[PDB]
């Protein structure tokens, strides 16, 4: 599967997510740290195979094709600032989502 | 009514004699665990069992008692005067409700404590399994060597522990090896059932020579 | 002055609709703000005005101490006709140089 | 010092305190209450949820809107307020 642009993702805080808005992206003017989320990005893990204790989990969930791990964009430690301007580009056929 | 569940249920390959509807509960508060951090307290094991249902909705407690410890799940005969005393002394009647945690998300975490509860049915069913012998003239293969502690491997994905203590003081054991010997202890041990053998007991050499003769 | 908030500016470093000079240099006008406080730590004082011309010091609505004492001080300047900043200041005590960086 | 100094003399429950519509309901589960006048709900904890059952105002989604309150204990309750302050509610 692909990666998750969504704020929906495990292993945060809410100081993991307290400044990013429904949809992942941080906000414009949200003056920000060293080492906060700006973008919060999931990605997939293990395939292998459907294993004996997980063949409940192999339908039941609408979107349980992939997993989920942690990728999602940092301030880079050290610096400080405040975000002023936010792009985004979106390959086209891709479903937009709501701030795009 | 997805019907989902319904099939769901009936997979069956390691949890047809296990049960069943006790899964689903314990996957449904898997489901709602995993991101919940509000609330008021945590969640909710206790949840109307519906079949037919398969998704059931996690409901909450009230628990009628005549004391006040356990705030949440806390009833009196005074309080059920509002319901015109139909409530009766000790009784666990639920009068409310709770809901699930989430999306793309908690889901894997939901994902992971579904494991999680898997995991804690299956040390339980190892449990029941232990039980069921309780102590017998069992066998087994060395696999890990730990500090004043030997690991053995039986069948049927079972492990057991021979302990340094129970063991002789020259004869030492190590991986490869085949021992033989009476376990006792299946009840309380740490998560389920911990195998612990005991190959220096006389009881232990006593269906030994009827082995042989 | 320690706080600015101008009611349709999300940071600093934005432009509103209608004034000629950026929101930061209107920080800056606002920082050289000569300002006397009377019986309190801190205190919040509030600027409305809506026209063309230039928004002086003097158009803020002075509480029951507050007093300014230069009120020929230019903030920005206003160019529309219907064009108008709408900004709580926040004026406290203090003593020597505290930066933005080491205290929103 | 003592020259220096001489020298310078001439000169020195809190969700029953809360609103009905602060809930996180819906705004027409703080309605139901507060069709009979009620604007906190210590004013729903003080009374009864029979006496609330006796009246129409409230709905049958309403109700369970007040039991998914109530499933945290902190309101309805069945409790008996002075009028409204406990004493940790004093008035300073």
């Amino acid at each position: 599967g692909p990666e998750e642009i969504t704020a929906d993702i495990p292993n945060v805080g809410e100081a993991a997510l307290s400044k990013l808005d429904e949809s992942g992206i941080v906000y414009i003017g949200a003056e920000v740290t060293g080492g906060d989320i700006l973008v919060g990005k999931v990605t997939p893990k293990g395939e292998t195979q459907l294993t004996p204790e997980e063949k409940l989990l192999r339908a039941i969930f609408g979107e349980k094709a992939s997993d989920v791990k942690d990728s999602s964009l940092r301030v880079p430690n050290g610096v400080s600032g405040t975000v002023i301007d936010v792009q985004v580009f979106t390959r086209d056929g891709v479903e937009k989502d709501k701030r795009a | 009514m997805n019907k989902e569940i319904l099939a769901v249920v009936e997979a069956v390959s390691n949890e047809k004699a296990l049960p069943r509807e006790k899964i689903f509960e314990a996957l449904e508060s898997a489901l709602a665990t995993a991101t919940k951090k509000k609330y008021e307290q945590e969640i909710d094991v206790r949840v109307q069992i519906d079949r037919k249902s398969g998704d059931f909705d996690t409901f909450r407690r009230w628990l009628v008692v005549d004391e006040v410890t356990q705030p949440t799940k806390e009833i009196t005969l005074e309080a059920a005067r509002y319901e015109d005393e139909s409530l009766n002394l000790g009784d666990y009647v639920e009068d409310q409700i709770e809901s699930v945690t989430f999306d793309r998300i908690t889901t894997q975490t939901a994902k992971q404590v579904i494991v999680q509860k898997v995991r804690e049915a299956e040390r339980a069913m190892v449990v029941d399994q232990f039980r069921e012998h309780e102590g017998e003239i069992i066998t087994g293969v060395v696999k890990k060597v730990n500090r004043d502690n030997i690991s053995l491997d039986l069948g049927n994905n079972a492990e057991a522990v021979i302990l340094r203590e129970d063991m002789l003081p020259r004869e030492n054991f190590r991986p490869g090896d085949r021992v033989r010997g009476v376990l006792y202890s299946v009840r309380p041990e740490a998560r389920g059932a911990q195998l612990f053998v005991t190959r220096s007991k006389p009881e232990m050499l006593i269906e030994l020579f009827r082995i042989e003769v | 002055v320690t706080e600015v908030e101008i009611d349709g500016v999300l940071h600093e470093y934005s432009t509103k609709e209608g004034v000629q000079e950026d929101i930061l240099e209107i920080l800056l006008n606002l920082k050289g703000l000569a300002v006397r406080v009377q019986g309190k730590d801190e205190v919040i004082l509030t600027l409305n005005k809506s026209g063309i011309g230039p928004v002086t010091a003097a158009d803020i609505t002075h509480d029951g101490d507050v007093e300014i004492v230069k009120p020929q001080h230019v903030i920005c300047h206003l160019t529309d006709e219907n064009a108008s900043i709408s900004m709580r200041i926040k004026v406290q005590r203090g003593r020597g140089y505290v930066p933005a960086s080491t205290r929103e | 010092a003592t020259i220096l100094a001489e020298q310078l003399e001439a000169f020195v429950d809190p969700i029953l305190l809360r609103p009905v519509d602060d809930l996180e309901l819906t705004v027409r589960s703080a309605n139901c209450l507060k069709a009979e006048a009620i604007h906190y709900i210590g004013d729903l904890v003080q009374r009864t949820e029979v006496e609330l059952l006796k009246t129409p105002n409230l709905g049958k989604k309403s109700l369970t809107e007040i039991k998914d309150v109530l499933a945290s204990r902190g309101l309805s309750l069945g409790m008996r307020l002075e009028n409204w302050p406990p004493a940790s509610i004093a008035d300073e």
